[PDB]
């Protein structure tokens, strides 16, 4: 009922046969750095080339796939993370 | 809005990665 944004789950939009509208919502805590999308084709002797997109563009488009073919994809999230060592118990006698 | 198909998050390799069968089905 106020300012309390939880973790947003990934979602897909503009889905096609040879193209898809991959979209994700980065976490305010998640480091803001360009991400890399990896894709692998099974109906080809060689996989499709990856792509690098800035973090600001939580969305990206990948076309050139083939229908009826098994395409292996992988969404890797590379982020540094927030400052570690928040609050814990300090050892002391 | 409801999507044709949706998977889930998987914890592995000391990292969070999203994987599944293949591209968006139907």
């Amino acid at each position: 009922g106020s300012e309390v944004p939880q973790l947003t789950d990934l979602s897909f939009v503009d889905i096609t046969d040879s193209s898809i509208g991959l979209r994700w919502t980065p976490l305010n805590s998640s480091t803001i750095i360009g991400y890399r999308i990896t894709v692998v084709a099974a109906g080809e002797g060689i996989p499709i080339f990856e792509d690098f997109v800035d973090s600001s563009v939580g969305y990206y488009t990948v076309t050139g796939l083939e229908p009826g073919i098994d395409y292996d994809i992988s969404v890797i999230t590379l982020i540094n993370g927030g400052e570690s060592a928040p609050t814990t118990l300090t050892q002391q006698t | 809005s409801s999507s044709p198909i949706q998977g889930s998050w998987t914890w592995e390799n000391g990292k969070w990665t999203w994987k599944g069968i293949i591209r968006l089905e139907q």
